[PDB]
C-alpha cells in the first residue's frame, strides 16, 4: 500500500490544511523495487515531479500523458469485468500517488477529467487490443493538436499584437511565451526582452538561455527592479497556468504583484494560456489553494552567514514560499487563446463552447 | 475715471505684463499722492473691471500688507513680485528631464519662462499644447512657443485623453489657488487633471504667491459667480495635484495653507 508523506517544519496558521513536504525524503522508500500496486512508469513520473526535474505546466501534462500511454499499453483485461470500469478504479491511486508526490497542475486535473472521460465512454463490444490502440490514437490526437496547433494560434495571434520598437517583459518559466517571443524574433520583429526572475526558483534564467540562443537581446533582473524598469516598459507578457471562472490568473506567486506594479505604471500586462489549463473550479485568494514549496529552500549564502541555517530551532520563525496567487479580473488585459483575443470575463465562454455546448 | 485709465496704460504697453501687476501699481501710484490711503480705497473700491482671481487676491494682499512707510512696503513688495518669476523658473525648470514629452494648457507667461529656462538648461523635449477654445490662445502659445524653438504641436481640445498616455508629466500653469492646496484656471484644467490621475501621470502647478486666495470651493458651483463670466472656470481638487512652484519654494499642496494661516488672509 502506499503511505502518506509526513509533513515538514511548522507550518503556517493560514496554510495549514494544505501539505508542506520535502524534496530530501522519498515516499518509495517503503515500496517495492518491480512496482506492483503504482505501475513503474507512474512511479517513475512521480519521482520527477518530486525531485522538481518537471517544472513547466505544459511539460507535467506532456510527462503525464506519456505515462498514461504506457500505463495503458501495460494494461490486461480480467475475466467478466469491463475495460471501462477498471480502467476508471485503477488510474485513480495512481493519480493519488502523484498527488502526493506533488500537488497537481489544473492542466493535468483537465487531463485526468478528459481521459476518464473518453475511458468511460468506450464501447462494451470493442475488443482488448483495439480499445487499447484506441485510446493511445486518442490521448496522441489530443496532446498532438492541444499543444501544437493552440501554440502555433496563440503564438500568431500574439504576433499580430507586438509591433516594432517595443520592450516586452516577461516573468518565470514558461515554454508558450518563449515560443511566441522565438517566432516573433525570427519573423522579423525586432525588440529586447526585460526578464523579470523571483527567488528561491530562479527559473528566468531558463527562458534568458533560451533567448539568449535565439538571438534576441535580452536584460535580467528581479522583482523589485520591475518597479524600476516599468516606466520604460511598454508591454508585459505573462504565463498563466490556470484560469478560473471569474477571470482570475492562477501563475507563478510573482504575477498578480507584477501586473499590479504595472498598471500603476499604465503597462498592459498579457497573459498566454491554452484552454485546457481554464477552470470551472474559482478562488478569490491564494489562501484557499496553492502549492506549498521547501521551507529550507529560502535560505541563501550570502558571504559565511546563512542565517536560516537553523530554523527549526527557533520556534517562534515560520518559513513560506508559495507556488500560486491568483488575478483580480480587473488587473489583466488579454487572455491569449487558441480562438482569437478575448478578456479576463469570456474564460467560462470558452469553457462552455468547448465543453459542448 | 483715471485709475482704470492708468490700469490700461500700464497693462496694455506691455503685452508680456500680468494684470495683477499692474493693478499693485495703480494702488501704489494713488499712495504716491491721509489723502492718499483714501485714494487708494476709492480705486480699489473703483477698480472691478477684471474678473481675474489674481487681481482680486494681489488686491487683498496689498490691502492687508499696507496695513509713511506704506509707500515703501508697495515698494519693496512690487520689487519681490517683479523678481518673483526668475525665482519661479530657478525653482522650477530642473525638474524636466531630457526626452520628455510636455502637456500644457493655455497660454501664460509662466509657463513660457519656465520652457525657456528648461532650453536655456541645454534640454531637448516635445511639447503638446491643447488649444482650449472658447478662444484661440493655445494656438498663441503654440505659435509663441514655436518662436522659442521647441517641438510644438496643436492639440485638440478632446485629446487629453488621448494624449495622457505618452505626456509622461503634466505641468500647468495656474491663474488663482485656493488654500487647501488647489487652484482656480481656466475650464480644461479639471479634465486635464482627473486623466493624468487616471494615469498616475504627476500634475504640476506653476503660480506664484500673490495668487493665494483665501477662498475654499467644494464643487464646480461653490466657485464664485463673479469669478466663472459657458463657463471660463473650472475648480481642481487638491488631491489631484502633486507639487506646487512657487518662490517660496517647491512647494506641496498643504503648504500654502500653511503659508495662509501665517499671513491671516
Amino acid at each position: 500500500q502506499v503511505p502518506t508523506r509526513k509533513d515538514y517544519g511548522s507550518k503556517v496558521s493560514l496554510f495549514s490544511h494544505l501539505p508542506q513536504y520535502s524534496r530530501q525524503n522519498s515516499l518509495t522508500q517503503f515500496m517495492s523495487i518491480p512496482s506492483s500496486v503504482i505501475h513503474p512508469a507512474m512511479v517513475r513520473l512521480g519521482l520527477q515531479y518530486s525531485q522538481g526535474l518537471v517544472s513547466g505546466s505544459n511539460a507535467r501534462c506532456i510527462a503525464l500523458l506519456r505515462a498514461l500511454q504506457q500505463v495503458i499499453q501495460d494494461y490486461t483485461t480480467p475475466p467478466n469485468e469491463e475495460l471501462s470500469r477498471d480502467l476508471v478504479n485503477k488510474l485513480k491511486p495512481y493519480m493519488s500517488f502523484l498527488t502526493q508526490c506533488r500537488p497537481l497542475s489544473a492542466s493535468m486535473h483537465n487531463a485526468i477529467k478528459f481521459l476518464n472521460k473518453e475511458i468511460t465512454s468506450v464501447g462494451s463490444s470493442k475488443r482488448e487490443e483495439e480499445a487499447k490502440s484506441e485510446l493511445r490514437a486518442a490521448i496522441d490526437r489530443y496532446v498532438q493538436e492541444k499543444i501544437v496547433l493552440a501554440a502555433q494560434a496563440i503564438s500568431r495571434f500574439a504576433y499580430q499584437k507586438i509591433s516594432n520598437g517595443d520592450v516586452i517583459l516577461v516573468y518565470g518559466c514558461s515554454s508558450l511565451v518563449s515560443r511566441i517571443l522565438q517566432e516573433a524574433w525570427t519573423e522579423g520583429r525586432r525588440f529586447r526582452v526585460v526578464v523579470v526572475d523571483s527567488r528561491p526558483w530562479l527559473e528566468g534564467r531558463h527562458t534568458l538561455r533560451s533567448l539568449v540562443h535565439a538571438g534576441v537581446p535580452a536584460s535580467y533582473l528581479l522583482i523589485p527592479a520591475a518597479s524600476y524598469v516599468l516606466p520604460e516598459v511598454s508591454k508585459v507578457l505573462l504565463g498563466a497556468h490556470a484560469l478560473l471562472a471569474n477571470g482570475s490568473v492562477m501563475s507563478r506567486v510573482g504575477t498578480a504583484q507584477l501586473a499590479l506594479v504595472a498598471r500603476a505604471h499604465n503597462v498592459p500586462v498579457l497573459v498566454c494560456c491554452e484552454t485546457y489549463k481554464f477552470c470551472e473550479r474559482v478562488q478569490t485568494d491564494a489562501f484557499v489553494s496553492n502549492e506549498l514549496d521547501d521551507p529550507d529552500d529560502l535560505q541563501c549564502k550570502r558571504g559565511e552567514h546563512v542565517a536560516l541555517a537553523n530554523w527549526q530551532n527557533h520556534a517562534s520563525l515560520r518559513l513560506l514560499n508559495l507556488v500560486y496567487d491568483v488575478t483580480p479580473p480587473e488587473l489583466v488585459d488579454l487572455v491569449i487563446t487558441e480562438l482569437g483575443m478575448i478578456p479576463c470575463s469570456s474564460v467560462p465562454v470558452v469553457l462552455r463552447v468547448k465543453s459542448s455546448d | 475715471k483715471e485709475l482704470i485709465e492708468y490700469f490700461k496704460s500700464q497693462m496694455k504697453e506691455d503685452p508680456d505684463m500680468a494684470s495683477a501687476v499692474a493693478a499693485i501699481r495703480t494702488l501704489l501710484e494713488f499712495l504716491k499722492r491721509g489723502l492718499r490711503a483714501n485714494l487708494t480705497s476709492a480705486i480699489e473700491t473703483l477698480c472691478g473691471v477684471d474678473s481675474s482671481v489674481a487681481v482680486s487676491s494681489g488686491g487683498e494682499l496689498f490691502l492687508r500688507f499696507i496695513s509713511k512707510i506704506m509707500i515703501e512696503r508697495g515698494e519693496l513688495f512690487l520689487r519681490r513680485i517683479s523678481l518673483s518669476r526668475n525665482k519661479i523658473a530657478d525653482l522650477c525648470h530642473t525638474f524636466i528631464k531630457d526626452g520628455a514629452t510636455i502637456l500644457t494648457h493655455a497660454y501664460s507667461r509662466v509657463v513660457l519662462r519656465v520652457l525657456e529656462a528648461a532650453v536655456a538648461a541645454k534640454k531637448r523635449f516635445s511639447v503638446y499644447v491643447t488649444e482650449s477654445q472658447p478662444d484661440l490662445s493655445g494656438k498663441k502659445m503654440a505659435k509663441a512657443l514655436c518662436h522659442l524653438n521647441v517641438p510644438v504641436t496643436v492639440v485638440l481640445d478632446a485629446a487629453v485623453g488621448y494624449i495622457m498616455e505618452k505626456a509622461d508629466l503634466v505641468i500647468v500653469g495656474a491663474e488663482g489657488v485656493v488654500e487647501n492646496g488647489g487652484i482656480i484656471n481656466k475650464i480644461g484644467t479639471n479634465q486635464m487633471a482627473v486623466c493624468a490621475k487616471a494615469q498616475n501621470k504627476p500634475f504640476y502647478v506653476v503660480a506664484e504667491s500673490f495668487k493665494f486666495v483665501r477662498l475654499f470651493p467644494l464643487n464646480q458651483q461653490d466657485v464664485p459667480d463673479k469669478f466663472k463670466y459657458h463657463p471660463w472656470v473650472d475648480y481642481t481638487a487638491p488631491s489631484l495635484i502633486t507639487l506646487l512652484f512657487t518662490d517660496l519654494g517647491v512647494l506641496t499642496p498643504s503648504a500654502v495653507s500653511d503659508e495662509l494661516i501665517k499671513l491671516y488672509l
